[PDB]
């Protein structure tokens, strides 16, 4: 939905080149080349089909967009983490973010059923403020 | 003298019509693609010196022989067994290597990965074809049997005849 | 006035890229987190590969990172008494460093490049 | 007698990387499937970032690829009636190509490179 300028297009093409090089570098390893060469022979012995078996990274084939996910990064810390309550809270902000700018052409009705399940009481008050204030 | 050839060979389709089958041998001939690869693979297996060079992958679809060269000073470096995964902390380990192996010759009977396709053997005569095969065969073997020590004067870099 | 780690790495990278001699050395990894320079172990520069077609050990000098990354050496943050002391110290550091990069290769005698 | 499509690309890359002048042009994308060298739209070469600390539109020139890849222009296979004729042709094309890439930047006249 967002607009893509020329600079973003250049970055998009640059990433595709980087992922392609990643797949090319994987095929250059000895242990990778050794396995896929012999597993090809095993397959050929199984069935006289003219095919070859290659080991490629799935993301480098589908593209970076395929497996991009949000990471809750605490400030001052270089580690990236997939806590649990913060995941529930941030999952609501995605709903908050979408509510602002996703469905501008339809009436959106939210059916929120038992939000308090496995939710800390401080987070319940936070959700209460979102719903009514 | 006859053909006296174990390996079968082919001729041009157009020039067979005007000739006699007994007169085919003296005419120009070419070998089969897979046959050419099979000849090279079989000779290499029987003729390479195990100390000088090592064959890593021999298959019906690919063939790779690398040149083993020995570094006089035993090379020492550090490898990481956790380098395949980014998240966990690195763990270092010492390894000594003495035989540095470099790729020298590789070929395939047909298009497979990045392997170069073997060219078919061609000759104006069946005996001329045999000499061409023999000459190329000896050339490849000679490249394989090159001596191997690294230069004390020229630390690193490459090899010197010994 | 002591320059911090990150921008100290920046000036070396920008200087190395700007004035390098590709005939003598090349940059393999050029990233904001690491930088690697290697030596071209190969002959005279004009049209060597163009003539051998008619007939028909890697080495690194400088490795540096602004922060701890893999096995790259940590860049040292430039320090000095004043602005001109930094400018003098930075200048001399770059030249002596980059003379090593652009230093012509050793013929190495008996192997003569082989 | 013509060279292969991939072989034609290989020699240009290896020779462009050889004589490339970091003063005028820079190599950005250097891959086995694509190549992009752009100009350095920037002022005099030595010690600019250093005087910056003392103080306190990118244009592509050549884009080639052995095979159809993204929007990269396709490479052309060097074809010559004679092998030496091909060698003369391959050299002339390269100098014409690479004198273009090392051509000093225009002074920009009115806007003074701003």
């Amino acid at each position: 939905e967002s607009q893509g300028n020329e600079s973003d297009e250049g970055i998009l093409n640059n990433i595709k080149s980087l992922t392609d090089q990643v797949n090319q570098q994987i095929g250059e390893m000895t242990i990778i080349k050794g396995f896929q060469q012999e597993i090809t022979s095993e397959y050929r012995s199984l069935k006289k089909e003219e095919v070859s078996i290659e080991l490629k990274s799935e993301m480098a084939i589908k593209g970076f967009f395929s497996d991009i996910i949000p990471y809750i990064k605490k400030d001052g810390d270089s580690n990236y983490y997939p806590g649990d309550g913060r995941r529930k809270m941030l999952s609501y902000s995605i709903y908050n973010y979408l509510a602002k700018k996703k469905y501008e052409d339809k009436i959106v009705i939210y059916l929120i059923e038992e939000p308090e399940i496995s939710l800390h009481r401080s987070m319940q008050i936070a959700l209460s403020k979102q719903l009514f204030e | 003298k006859l053909q006296s050839h174990n390996f079968n060979l082919n001729y041009n389709l157009l020039d067979r019509i005007q000739t006699h089958p007994m007169l085919l041998e003296t005419k120009p001939c070419y070998l089969s693609q897979e046959e050419s690869y099979k000849i090279i693979r079989n000779h290499i297996k029987a003729n390479i010196n195990p100390k000088f060079a090592r064959i890593t992958s021999d298959y019906d679809f690919c063939l790779t022989v690398v040149k083993v060269l020995e570094l006089y000073k035993p090379h020492e470096y550090i490898v990481d067994l956790n380098a395949m995964y980014k998240r966990r902390k690195p763990k270092l380990e010492k390894r000594f290597q003495t035989k540095r192996e470099v790729e020298i010759y590789k070929v395939a009977p047909k298009a497979y990965q990045s392997y170069p396709i073997v060219e078919p053997f061609s000759g104006k005569d069946v005996e001329d074809l045999k000499s061409n095969i023999k000459k190329f065969l000896d050339d490849l073997m000679a490249k394989i049997n090159e001596p191997l020590v690294e230069c004390k004067c020229c630390k690193g870099r490459g090899v010197i005849l010994n």
